[PDB]
């Protein structure tokens, strides 16, 4: 629908390990969602097979 | 708009390893 | 019986979810890009870029 999802982005976080020398890097992004819509607001059909 | 200033100060922490070891 | 106009007052919670990928880097690629591997020659440049 036309607006079916809220939806929040957080900020971006990087962290590493220096595991035999080298750095191995982890980005994470925390991010959360609600529906936002009384009543249903998609659905599907399931056409082919 | 995400990338190396803390990605920066992330890698090249890098050129510091005495913190010397005298007294 | 005549019914009076109903009201209600409904919330709905958030939920959160998250994302994550890494990379890593080699142990000598670390030392040619800080500097601590370079040396002042013709070659070491190669390697570096």
């Amino acid at each position: 629908e036309k607006a079916s999802e809220s939806y929040f982005m957080g900020q971006m976080q990087v962290a590493r390990t220096e595991s035999g020398g080298g750095l191995h890097l982890q980005l994470t992004q925390p991010r959360a969602n609600v529906d936002l819509g009384v009543g249903f607001t998609a659905a599907y059909a399931a056409a082919a097979l | 708009m995400s990338v190396q200033i803390g990605n920066g100060l992330l890698m090249v922490v890098a050129p510091g390893t005495l913190t010397v070891g005298s007294a | 019986p005549a019914d009076q106009p109903v009201h209600n007052y409904m919330i709905k919670r958030l939920d959160r979810r998250s994302l994550n990928a890494a990379f890593s880097i080699a142990v000598e690629a670390l030392g040619l890009i800080s500097g601590e591997n370079l040396d002042g020659t013709h070659i070491s440049s190669a390697m570096r870029l």
